[PDB]
C-alpha cells in the first residue's frame, strides 16, 4: 500500500502472500512481482483505491483500522 | 375415395401441404423481388 | 377365526439361492416370514430374483422387508389362487402376525373393523397453514 | 411415519386398498355412501409413501391423501 | 439361503482367514493391534519413498518418504480411535467393545510407527 | 442526419463495402471460362449485388459509421423524415396478416364446438369449412371490432374455471 | 419332424383406406380418439410396438416381415438418389481425370436468398457442396467411368424400391407367411449364410474379376477414362482380358483342373497399399471375396432342414452342459424362436459392434482408390460408423430389457444359464461398479495429476514420455509382431496388412496416405479412458437388464412395465427406476464415450499420420503436438478444441459458411434440451393452466385439452435434443476443419 500510493497508475496492488508447499520453483518465481519478498496475489477488489481516497496513507493507518474493527467485531 | 380424401384431411397431411404452399409462395416472392429490406 | 401360530419347521420351496436374500438387518432388527399351502408342485418367481419350485403342501419363505412378502402374496393369489399369510419375526424370538389382520383380506369389507385416520370433511375444508403454526412441531392442516 | 387421511368423499370403490403394496389400508362399514363402506388407514407405520392409493382413487379431488413425514427403516423401504 | 460359492465357502480360504490377526480370537486386542499395525506400517513406506516429491534426491528421499508414512499412520490411528467411540457406546470377541477397540487403536499406533521405523532401518 | 447517421447514398463506408463484395466475386470469376455455367452464375450474383446497393441508396436509408443501413422505429421520426417503410408501415402489414390467421382459426374453433364430436374435427380438418372461413377472414378487423362492441368477444368471468385462492 | 415348407394364408387383410382415416385403429386404448393432447404423442409412440397391439405371435411376425420390406424400399430410394445425384449434379467425370486436385461434389443449391455462396469452387469447372461420403472412391473401384452408368443404376434403384414396396404389400395383404414358416431358424441360417452372404460374395467377385480389375488396371496406368474398353467388351472379348491378365488365355480349365496357381496374376496376396492410388490392391480384394464366398457356402450346409444330414440347433445347445452352470443352455432355443425382442437384442449388439470394427479397419486399410489422401472422407467415414455402432449397442440393452419384462417366463427358465445370472446380479453389478470407480480414478485422475503438476511448475512430476512414463508395452509388442509377420508366420504374404504396424509411409499426390502409428504415454492414457467410459456404459445398461423385473427397492418392478416414470416419492424417492430409464441414462454415457473416441482419432491422425510430404520429410497438419499436449485436460482444451475450431468460426463469407451456422445452431439445440432434462412436468402443467385461461377468456380454447408432456416424454425429448445438438456440433466442427486444411 505505501508503495502503491506513490505511483498508483503503474503499480499492481497486492492482496496477500502465498505459502503453498506444493509450488515448484517456476511457480514461486512466476508469482513474485510488485517488488514483493515472495509470491503474492494481485488484488482486484479495489480496496486500495477506496482506502486511499478516504485518507489512508501508511501501513500504520491500516493496522489501527484493523485492530479497531476486530474490537468492534 | 371418400376415405382417401379423409386421410388427406388429417392434421399432418394438411400441415405438409399448407406449409409447402406457404413456403413456396415466400420462396417465389423472393425469387422475383430479391433482397427486400424496406417497403419503399 | 383365530390368529395362526407360525411353525418354524415348515418346509421351504426348492430354491438354489441368490444374492438378493436376507442381510445383516434380519439378525439385528427384524425379518418377515410368509407361509401358504400348495395344491401341486409349481414354479413361481421369487421377488428377490430367480425361480423357485413350491412343494406340495405347506411352504415357508423368509424375506427382508414387508413389501417383498406382500409382493409374493399378490403373485400367489392372482395366478395360483392361493391364500398366503405372513408374519413379522424379531431377533428375540417374538412373532407378530399380519395380513390378514382379522383373517379377511382388507379389500373385502368386514364387520368389527374400526375406522382409522378418517376425516369427516373434504380436502377443501382444511384450515390454512397459519392456523396450525407454532404447534410445537411441523403439522399439516390435515392432521388437526 | 407418513400420514394418510381418508376424507368423506370416499365412494367405497376399494381401489385404494387393492393398489396399496404394503397392506396399509382396509375397508370398513359406513353409512355415508351407496356402497356403505369407507376406506381406512389403520397401519400407517408400514406406509412407504408410494402414493399408489392416490393414483387409484376415482373421486375428484382425491378422497385418500398421503402426507410424507418422518422417515424410518419401514417408511424408507430398506431391507438392510 | 445365500448363494453358495467356493470363494464364499471353501476350506482352504476359511483356514487362511482364521489365522489372520483380525480373526484370531483368544489374543488380547492390544497385541492384535500391534501385529496388524506392523504389517501395514512396513508397507506404507514403499510408495512414499519411490514416488514422492523428493524421490530423486539421493539421501533425502528415504527420510522424507518414511516421515510421511509415519504421518499417515498417525492419521489412521485417529480414524481407528474415533470409530470405536462412535460404534461402541453402550459381543463375543473382546475386540468389538468400547474397551477392546481403544486398546486396539493404541496398539496400531505403536505397531504402525514401529513398522515405519523398521522399514527405514532396512534402507539405512 | 438522424442520431448522427448519414444517408447511405452519401456514405463513404457504404460505397467501399460494395467494392469489397464485388471484388470477392470477381476474384472467383477469373478462374472459369467466359460463358461457362459457373461464370454465368457468378455474373448473375454480381448483378444482384449491384442492384441491391442501388436499391438501398435509392430507398433513402441511413448508414452508420459501419456503413450499413440502420432502421428508424419511432413513428414520429419515421413520418417526419420519410422512413415510414422501414418499421412503421411493415408494423401494420404484419398485424393484418397475424390477425387474419388468428381470427380465421378462432372462427373455425367456434364452428366445430357445435358439432357432436369437436375433437375429431380438430385432428381431421373439415377442409370445406376451413376454406370458407379462410376467405371471409379478409375483413377480420371490421368483424373483430364489432364483436368487441357487442360484448361477445370475451367469456364471462363466471363461466371460466379457476383454481382455489 | 415337422417338414420345412412354404406356408401362407390367402388374403389375410383387405387393402382399404378406411383405417387410414381412423388414427389409433391399431390400439384399443387410442381407437376412441383424442380428448387431451397426450393422445397425439401416444399415437406415434406406440405405432410400431406391434407386440403390445396384439398377443398373437403370428400377427406380430407378419407385421415385422412387411415393415422390413418398407425399410428396404426406403434404402433403395436413398441409394437411387445418391447414384442419380452423382450422374446429374456432380463433377465425377472431371474427378476421374484429376482425382488428386478436384474435390468430390454431388450437391448443388439453387440461387435463392443468397444461398448460392454455398456452391463453392470444387474444381473441374464445377460449383457445388463438397461431399465426404466417399461415393466417388467407391464408384471408381467398381469401374464406373461415365454418368450414364451412374444414371442406369439410379433407375434400377427405383425399380428395386418399387419391388420392395410391392413385396411388403404382397406378403401382408395377399400371401402372409404363417407362424410355423417364421420359426425355421435352421433353414433361414442356411439360406442367409450360403445364399445371402455366400452367393453375394461370389457374385461381387465376378464383378471385380471381370469389370473392376481391368478398368482400374488401365486407370492406374494413366489411360484416359473415355478411352478405356467398356465392361461388356472386356466380358465378350477374352483377347482383351488376356492382354491385361495372361491367365485368361487358359479359360476356366485351371479352375477345374486345380491348377489354381495359374490365376496368380489377378488373384494375389500382396498386402499393403497400392502405391499409385494409396488403396488396397483390387487383385487382393478379389481373392478375398472368392475365399469368403467358399467359406460361407460351406457354412450354409451345416443345419438340418429336410434330409437328415446336418445339425439341430436345439441339440447343440442342450449338449453344452457343464458342472459350474447347472442345466446350461437349456431353454434358449425356445426363447430365441418365440421372442422377437430377444433376437433384436443380440443382432443390434453384434451389428453395432461390427459397425465400429468397420471404422477401425477401413481407415487402417483404405480399401478404395484415393480414399486415404482425402482426409475429409477418412474422418467422416470413421466418425459416421462409430456413431452408428454406438446407437445400436444401446438399443441392444433396450431390447434385452424389453424381453426381460414381457417375454420372460420363469417356468421355462429354472436353473439354466439365464436363471443363474439373475440369481447373482448383485455380485455382478457390485463388481462392475468397483471396476468403473477404479478405472475412473486411475485414468482420469492421471490427467488431473498432470494438470495440477503442470500448473505448479513441476513438469518433471507429470506422467509423460519426458517424465514418469506409461508405455503401452503390450500394444507395442503386437505392432512389431504384425510388422514381421510376412517373414515367418505369413510367408506367402508380400507385405503387412497395414502400414500402421511399421515400415515406410505411402504418399499419393504429395500427401501421406498411411504411415506407422507410434503408441506412447498419451496413447496409454487415452486408451484407458476408453476402457473406463465403455465399462460405465455396460454398467448402466447391464444393470437395467438384470434389475428389469425386480430389485431390493421395487420388488414387483415387472408389473409396473418396461417404461414408467417412477413408483412415487416413497422409500425416499424412486425416480428413474424402470429399465427404460437405464437406456435413457446409457445414451448419455455412450455419447460421452464415443465423443472421446472421435476426438482421439481426429487429433492423433492430424498430429502423427496426415500431412504433406516434401523434400525434407513429413510435416503433419498439427505438427506432432499430440504426444506432448494430450496428457493434460488443458492441452485438449487449448490445442484441440480451441485451436482447431478456428476454421469453423471463420467460415462466414465462404462456401463453408453453412458449417458455421450449424455449429451455432447445434450449440443452441443442445442447450435447449437442458430445459427438458432439468425440469419436471408439474411446473409446466400449471403454466398451461394460466395460458388456457387466456384462451378461455377469448373463446379460443381448444377442444383437445392441452397437457404438459408426460414424465417419460420429457426425458425422451431431452435426450434426443441433447444428442442431436452435441453430435451436430462435432459434425460441423470436424467437416469445416478437415475440409479447410485436409
Ligand atoms: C424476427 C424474425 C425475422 C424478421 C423480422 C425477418 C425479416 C426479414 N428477413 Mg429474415 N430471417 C429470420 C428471421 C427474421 N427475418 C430467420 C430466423 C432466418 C433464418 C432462417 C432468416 C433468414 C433470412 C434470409 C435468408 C432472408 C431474410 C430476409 C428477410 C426479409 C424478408 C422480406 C420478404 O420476404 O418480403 C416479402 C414481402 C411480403 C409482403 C411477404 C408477405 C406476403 C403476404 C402475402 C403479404 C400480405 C399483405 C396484406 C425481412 C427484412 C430476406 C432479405 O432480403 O432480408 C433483407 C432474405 O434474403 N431472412
Ligand atoms: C414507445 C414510446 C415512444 C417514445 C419513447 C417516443 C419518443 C419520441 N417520439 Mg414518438 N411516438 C410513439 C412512441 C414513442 N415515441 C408512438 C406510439 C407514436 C404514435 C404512433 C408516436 C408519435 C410521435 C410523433 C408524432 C412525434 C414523436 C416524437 C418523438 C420524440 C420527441 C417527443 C416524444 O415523443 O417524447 C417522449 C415520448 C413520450 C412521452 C411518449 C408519447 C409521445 C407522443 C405520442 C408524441 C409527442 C410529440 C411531441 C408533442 C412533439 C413536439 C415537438 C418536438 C420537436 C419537441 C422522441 C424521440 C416527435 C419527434 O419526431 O421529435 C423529433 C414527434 O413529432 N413521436
Ligand atoms: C422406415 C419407415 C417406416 C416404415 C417402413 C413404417 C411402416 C409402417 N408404419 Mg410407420 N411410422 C414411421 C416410419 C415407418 N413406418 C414414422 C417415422 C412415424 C412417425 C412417428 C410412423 C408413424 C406411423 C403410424 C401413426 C402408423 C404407422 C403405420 C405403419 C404400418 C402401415 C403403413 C402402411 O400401410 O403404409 C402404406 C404405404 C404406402 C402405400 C406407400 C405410399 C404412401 C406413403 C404415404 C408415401 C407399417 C408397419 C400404421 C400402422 O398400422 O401401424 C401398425 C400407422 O397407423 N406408422
Ligand atoms: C435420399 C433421397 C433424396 C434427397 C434427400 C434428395 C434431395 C434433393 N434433391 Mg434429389 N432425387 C432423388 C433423391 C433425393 N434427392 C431421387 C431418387 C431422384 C430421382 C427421381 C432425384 C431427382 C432429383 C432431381 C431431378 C432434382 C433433385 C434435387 C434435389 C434437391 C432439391 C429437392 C427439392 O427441394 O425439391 C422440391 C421440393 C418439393 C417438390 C416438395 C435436394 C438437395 C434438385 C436439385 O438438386 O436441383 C439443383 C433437382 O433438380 N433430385
Ligand atoms: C396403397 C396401398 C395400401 C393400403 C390401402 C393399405 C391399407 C392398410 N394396410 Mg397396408 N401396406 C402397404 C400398402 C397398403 N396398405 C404396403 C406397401 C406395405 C408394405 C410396407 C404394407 C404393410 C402393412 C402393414 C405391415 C400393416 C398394414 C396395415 C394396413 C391397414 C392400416 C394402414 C394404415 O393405417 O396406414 C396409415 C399409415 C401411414 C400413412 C404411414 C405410411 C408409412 C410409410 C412406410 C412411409 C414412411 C415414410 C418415412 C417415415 C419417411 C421419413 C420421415 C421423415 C422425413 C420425417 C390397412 C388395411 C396394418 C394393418 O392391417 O393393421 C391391422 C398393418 O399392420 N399394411
Ligand atoms: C458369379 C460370378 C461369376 C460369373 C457370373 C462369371 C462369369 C463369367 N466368367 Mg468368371 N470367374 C469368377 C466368377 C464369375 N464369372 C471367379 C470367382 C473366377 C476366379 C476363379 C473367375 C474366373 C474366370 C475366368 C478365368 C474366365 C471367366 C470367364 C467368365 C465368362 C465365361 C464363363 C464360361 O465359360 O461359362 C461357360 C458356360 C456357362 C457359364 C453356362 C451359361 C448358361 C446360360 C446363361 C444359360 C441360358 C439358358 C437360356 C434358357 C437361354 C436363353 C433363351 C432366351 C434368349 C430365349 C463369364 C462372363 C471366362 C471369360 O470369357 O472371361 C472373359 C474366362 O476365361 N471367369
Ligand atoms: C433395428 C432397429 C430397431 C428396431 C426395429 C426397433 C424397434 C422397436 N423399438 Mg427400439 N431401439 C433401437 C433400435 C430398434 N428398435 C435402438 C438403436 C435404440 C437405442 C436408441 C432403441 C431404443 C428403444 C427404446 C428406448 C424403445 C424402443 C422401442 C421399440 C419399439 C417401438 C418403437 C416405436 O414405436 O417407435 C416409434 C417411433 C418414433 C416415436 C420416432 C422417433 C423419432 C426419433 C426420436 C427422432 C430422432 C432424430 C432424427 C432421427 C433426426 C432429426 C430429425 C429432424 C426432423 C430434426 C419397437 C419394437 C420402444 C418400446 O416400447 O419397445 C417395446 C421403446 O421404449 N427402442
Ligand atoms: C464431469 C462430470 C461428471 C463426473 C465427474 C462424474 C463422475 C462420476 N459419475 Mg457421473 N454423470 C454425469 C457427469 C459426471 N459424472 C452426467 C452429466 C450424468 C447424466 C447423464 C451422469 C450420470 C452418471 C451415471 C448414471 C453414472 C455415473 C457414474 C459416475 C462415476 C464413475 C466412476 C467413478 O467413481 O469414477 C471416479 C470418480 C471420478 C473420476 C470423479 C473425479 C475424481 C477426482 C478427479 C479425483 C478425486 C479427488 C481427490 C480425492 C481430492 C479431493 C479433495 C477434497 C476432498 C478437499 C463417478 C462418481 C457411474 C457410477 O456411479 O459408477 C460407479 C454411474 O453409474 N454418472
Ligand atoms: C475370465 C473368466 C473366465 C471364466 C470361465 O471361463 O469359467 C468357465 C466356467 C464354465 O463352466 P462349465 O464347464 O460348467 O460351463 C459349461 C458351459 O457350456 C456353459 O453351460 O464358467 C463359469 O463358471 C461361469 C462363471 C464365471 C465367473 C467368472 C468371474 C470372473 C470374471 C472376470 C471378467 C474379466 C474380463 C476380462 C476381459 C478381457
Ligand atoms: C450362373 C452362371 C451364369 C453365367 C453367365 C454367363 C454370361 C456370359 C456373357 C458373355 C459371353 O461371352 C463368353 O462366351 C463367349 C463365347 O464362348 C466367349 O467368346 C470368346 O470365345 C469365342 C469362341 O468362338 C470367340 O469367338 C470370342 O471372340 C471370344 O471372346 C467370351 O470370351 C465369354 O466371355
Ligand atoms: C418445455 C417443457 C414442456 C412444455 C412443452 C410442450 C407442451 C410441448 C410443445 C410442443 C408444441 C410446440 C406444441 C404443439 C403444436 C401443435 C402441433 C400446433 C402447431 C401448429 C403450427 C404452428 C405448426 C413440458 O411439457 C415438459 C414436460 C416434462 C419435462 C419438461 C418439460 C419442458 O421442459
Amino acid at each position: 500500500f505505501e508503495q502503491w500510493v506513490t505511483d498508483p497508475v503503474h503499480i499492481r496492488p497486492i492482496a496477500h502472500a502465498i505459502w503453498d508447499p506444493h509450488f515448484g520453483q517456476p511457480a514461486v518465481e512466476a508469482f513474485t512481482r510488485g517488488g514483493a519478498s515472495g509470491p503474492v496475489n494481485i488484488s482486484t477488489s479495489g480496496v486500495y483505491q477506496w482506502w486511499y481516497t478516504i485518507g489512508m496513507r501508511t501501513n500504520q493507518d491500516l493496522y489501527v483500522g484493523s485492530v479497531f474493527l476486530a474490537l468492534v467485531s | 375415395m371418400k376415405d382417401f380424401t379423409t386421410y388427406l384431411s388429417t392434421a399432418p397431411v394438411i400441415a405438409t401441404i399448407w406449409f409447402t404452399f406457404t413456403a413456396g409462395l415466400l420462396i417465389e416472392i423472393n425469387r422475383y423481388f430479391p433482397d427486400p429490406l424496406v417497403f419503399s | 377365526w383365530t390368529v395362526p401360530t407360525l411353525n418354524p419347521d415348515t418346509p421351504s420351496p426348492i430354491f438354489g439361492g441368490s444374492t438378493g436374500g436376507l442381510l445383516r438387518k434380519a439378525q439385528t432388527e427384524e425379518f418377515y416370514v410368509i407361509t401358504w399351502e400348495a395344491k401341486k408342485e409349481q414354479i413361481f418367481e421369487m421377488p428377490t430374483g430367480g425361480a423357485a419350485i413350491m412343494r406340495q403342501g405347506p411352504n415357508l419363505l423368509k424375506f427382508g422387508k414387508k413389501e417383498q412378502c406382500l409382493a409374493l402374496t399378490t403373485q400367489l393369489r392372482n395366478k395360483f389362487k392361493l391364500t398366503p399369510c405372513f408374519y413379522r419375526v424379531f431377533p428375540d424370538g417374538k412373532v407378530q402376525y399380519l395380513h390378514p389382520a382379522d383373517g379377511v383380506y382388507p379389500e373385502k369389507v368386514n364387520a368389527g373393523r374400526v375406522g382409522a385416520n378418517q376425516n369427516m370433511r373434504r380436502i377443501g375444508q382444511n384450515v390454512n397453514p397459519i392456523k396450525v403454526k407454532f404447534s410445537g412441531r411441523m403439522m399439516s392442516p390435515a392432521e388437526i | 411415519a407418513h400420514i394418510v387421511k381418508i376424507y368423506d368423499t370416499c365412494i367405497g370403490c376399494t381401489q385404494c386398498v387393492r393398489a396399496c403394496p404394503l397392506d396399509v389400508l382396509e375397508m370398513v362399514p359406513w353409512d355415508g355412501c351407496k356402497a356403505s363402506q369407507m376406506a381406512s388407514a389403520p397401519r400407517t407405520e408400514d406406509c412407504v409413501g408410494c402414493k399408489r392409493c392416490e393414483t387409484a382413487c376415482p373421486t375428484d379431488f382425491l378422497s385418500v391423501r398421503v402426507y410424507l413425514g418422518s422417515e424410518s427403516t419401514r417408511s424408507m423401504g430398506l431391507s438392510y | 439361503g445365500m448363494l453358495e460359492t467356493p470363494v464364499t465357502s471353501a476350506p482352504i480360504v476359511a483356514t487362511y482367514l482364521s489365522n489372520l490377526p483380525a480373526y484370531r480370537t483368544g489374543v488380547a486386542p492390544v497385541l492384535r493391534g500391534v501385529e496388524i499395525g506392523l504389517a501395514h506400517g512396513f508397507l506404507l513406506a514403499g510408495p512414499f519413498i519411490k514416488l514422492g516429491p523428493l524421490r530423486n534426491v539421493p539421501e533425502t528421499a528415504e527420510i522424507a518418504g518414511s516421515l510421511s508414512a509415519a504421518g499417515l499412520v498417525l492419521i489412521l490411528a485417529l480414524c481407528l480411535s474415533i470409530y470405536g467411540s462412535a460404534q461402541f457406546q453402550s459381543a463375543r470377541d473382546p475386540l468389538f467393545s468400547a474397551d477392546g477397540w481403544s486398546e486396539f487403536a493404541a496398539g496400531f499406533l505403536v505397531g504402525g510407527e514401529a513398522g515405519v521405523a523398521w522399514a527405514y532401518v532396512c534402507t539405512q | 442526419d438522424i442520431a448522427g447517421l448519414t444517408p447511405c447514398s452519401e456514405s463513404k463506408a457504404y460505397a467501399k463495402l460494395e467494392k469489397k463484395e464485388l471484388k470477392t466475386l470477381e476474384k472467383r470469376l477469373k478462374q472459369y471460362e467466359a460463358d461457362s455455367a459457373p461464370a454465368v452464375a457468378l455474373k448473375a450474383t454480381m448483378e444482384r449485388t449491384k442492384a441491391r446497393f442501388a436499391n438501398y441508396a435509392k430507398a433513402g436509408l441511413l448508414c452508420g459509421n459501419d456503413g450499413l443501413p440502420h432502421l428508424i422505429a419511432d413513428p414520429g421520426l419515421a413520418l417526419k423524415y420519410g422512413h415510414a417503410g422501414e418499421v412503421f408501415i411493415p408494423t401494420f402489414g404484419f398485424l393484418y396478416v397475424a390477425g387474419y390467421i388468428g381470427y380465421v382459426g378462432r372462427q373455425y374453433l367456434i364452428a366445430v364446438k357445435g358439432e357432436a364430436k369437436p375433437t375429431d374435427k380438430e385432428i381431421i380438418i373439415d377442409v370445406p369449412l376451413a376454406t370458407k372461413l379462410a376467405w371471409q377472414g379478409a375483413g377480420w378487423p371490421l368483424a373483430a371490432v364489432q364483436e368487441l362492441q357487442r360484448g361477445t368477444l370475451l367469456e364471462k368471468e363466471e363461466n371460466i374455471t379457476v383454481s382455489p385462492r | 419332424a415337422k417338414k420345412v415348407k412354404i406356408a401362407v394364408d390367402r388374403n389375410p387383410v383387405e387393402t382399404s383406406f378406411e383405417k387410414w382415416a381412423k388414427p389409433g385403429h391399431f390400439s384399443r386404448t387410442l381407437s376412441k380418439g383424442p380428448n387431451t393432447t397426450t393422445w397425439i404423442w401416444n399415437l406415434h409412440a406406440d405405432a410400431h410396438d406391434f407386440d403390445s397391439h396384439t398377443s398373437d405371435l403370428e400377427e406380430i411376425s407378419r407385421k415385422v416381415f412387411s415393415a422390413h420390406f418398407g425399410q428396404l424400399g426406403i434404402i433403395f430410394i436413398w441409394l437411387s438418389g445418391m447414384y442419380f445425384h452423382g450422374a446429374r449434379f456432380s463433377n465425377y467425370e472431371a474427378w476421374l481425370s484429376d482425382p488428386t486436385h478436384i474435390k468430390p461434389s454431388a450437391q448443388v443449391v439453387w440461387p435463392i436468398v443468397g444461398q448460392e455462396i454455398l456452391n463453392g469452387d470444387v474444381g473441374g469447372g464445377f460449383q457445388g457442396i463438397q461431399i465426404t461420403s466417399g461415393f466417388f472412391q467407391l464408384w471408381r473401384a467398381s469401374g464406373i467411368t461415365s454418368e450414364l452408368q451412374l444414371y442406369t443404376t439410379a433407375i434400377g434403384g427405383l425399380v428395386m424400391a418399387a419391388a420392395m414396396f410391392f413385396a411388403g404389400w404382397f406378403h401382408y395383404h395377399k400371401a402372409a407367411p404363417k407362424l410355423e414358416w417364421f420359426q425355421n431358424v435352421e433353414s433361414m441360417l442356411n439360406h442367409h449364410l450360403g445364399g445371402l452372404l455366400g452367393l453375394g460374395s461370389l457374385a461381387w467377385a465376378g464383378h471385380q474379376i471381370h469389370v473392376s480389375l481391368p478398368v482400374n488396371k488401365l486407370l492406374d496406368a494413366g489411360v484416359d477414362p473415355k478411352e478405356i474398353p467398356l465392361p461388356h467388351d472386356l466380358l465378350l472379348n477374352r483377347a482383351i482380358m488376356a492382354d491385361l491378365y495372361p491367365s485368361f488365355a487358359k479359360g476356366i480349365a485351371p479352375f477345374f483342373t486345380l491348377n489354381w496357381s495359374e490365376y496368380s496374376d489377378f488373384l494375389t496376396f500382396k498386402g499393403g497399399l497400392n502405391p499409385v492410388t494409396g488403396g488396397l490392391w483390387l487383385s487382393d480384394t478379389a481373392h478375398h471375396h472368392v475365399a469368403i464366398a467358399v467359406l460361407f457356402l460351406v457354412a450354409g450346409h451345416m443345419y438340418r432342414t429336410n434330409w437328415g444330414i446336418g445339425h439341430s440347433m436345439k441339440e447343440i445347445l442342450e449338449a453344452h452342459r457343464g458342472p459350474f452352470t447347472g442345466e446350461g443352455h437349456v431353454g434358449l432355443y425356445e426363447i430365441l424362436t418365440t421372442s422377437w425382442h430377444a433376437q433384436l437384442a443380440i443382432n443390434l449388439a453384434l451389428f453395432g459392434s461390427l459397425s465400429i470394427i468397420v471404422a477401425h479397419h477401413m481407415y487402417a486399410m483404405p480399401p478404395y482408390p484415393y480414399l486415404a489422401t482425402d482426409y475429409g472422407t477418412q474422418l467422416s467415414l470413421f466418425t459416421h460408423h462409430t456413431w452408428i455402432g454406438g446407437f445400436c449397442i444401446v438399443g441392444a440393452g433396450a431390447h434385452a430389457a424389453i424381453f426381460m419384462v414381457r417375454d420372460y417366463d420363469p417356468t421355462n427358465n429354472y436353473n439354466n444359464l439365464l436363471d443363474r445370472v439373475i440369481r447373482h446380479r448383485d455380485a455382478i453389478i457390485s463388481h462392475l461398479n468397483w471396476v468403473c470407480i477404479f478405472l475412473g480414478f486411475h485414468s482420469f485422475g492421471l490427467y488431473i495429476h498432470n494438470d495440477t503438476m503442470s500448473a505448479l511448475g513441476r513438469p518433471q512430476d507429470m506422467f509423460s514420455d519426458t517424465a514418469i512414463q506409461l508405455q503401452p508395452v503390450f500394444a507395442q509388442w503386437i505392432q512389431n509382431t504384425h510388422f514381421l509377420a510376412p517373414q515367418l508366420t505369413a510367408p506367402n504374404a508380400l507385405a503387412a496388412t497395414s502400414l500402421t504396424w511399421g515400415g515406410d509411409l505411402v504418399a499419393v499426390g504429395g500427401k501421406v496416405a498411411m504411415m506407422p502409428i507410434s503408441l506412447g504415454t498419451s496413447d496409454f492414457m487415452v486408451h484407458h479412458i476408453h476402457a473406463f467410459t465403455i465399462h460405465v456404459t455396460v454398467l448402466i445398461l447391464l444393470k437395467g437388464v438384470l434389475f428389469a423385473r425386480s430389485s431390493r427397492l421395487i420388488p414387483d418392478k415387472a408389473n409396473l412395465g418396461f417404461r414408467f416414470p417412477c413408483d412415487g416419492p416413497g422409500r425416499g424417492g424412486t425416480c428413474q427406476v424402470s429399465a427404460w430409464d437405464h437406456v435413457f441414462l446409457g445414451l448419455f454415457w455412450m455419447y460421452n464415450s464415443l465423443s472421446i473416441v472421435i476426438f482421439h482419432f481426429s487429433w492423433k491422425m492430424q498430429s502423427d499420420v496426415w500431412g504433406t510430404v516434401t523434400a525434407s520429410g513429413v510435416s503433419h497438419i498439427t505438427g506432432g503436438n499430440f504426444a506432448q499436449s494430450a496428457n493434460t485436460i488443458n492441452g485438449w482444451l487449448r490445442d484441440f478444441l480451441w485451436a482447431q475450431s478456428s476454421q469453423v468460426i471463420q467460415s462466414y463469407g465462404s462456401a463453408l459458411s453453412a458449417y458455421g451456422l450449424i455449429f451455432l445452431g447445434a450449440h443452441f439445440v443442445w442447450a435447449f434440451s437442458l430445459m427438458f432434462l432439468f425440469s419436471g412436468r408439474g411446473y409446466w402443467q400449471e403454466l398451461i393452466e394460466s395460458i388456457v385461461w387466456a384462451h378461455n377468456k377469448l373463446k379460443v380454447a381448444p377442444a383437445i385439452q392441452p397437457r404438459a408432456l408426460s414424465i417419460t416424454q420429457g426425458r425422451a425429448v431431452g435426450v434426443a435434443h441433447y444428442l442431436l445438438g452435441g453430435i451436430a456440433t462435432t459434425w460441423s466442427f470436424f467437416l469445416a476443419r478437415i475440409i479447410s486444411v485436409g
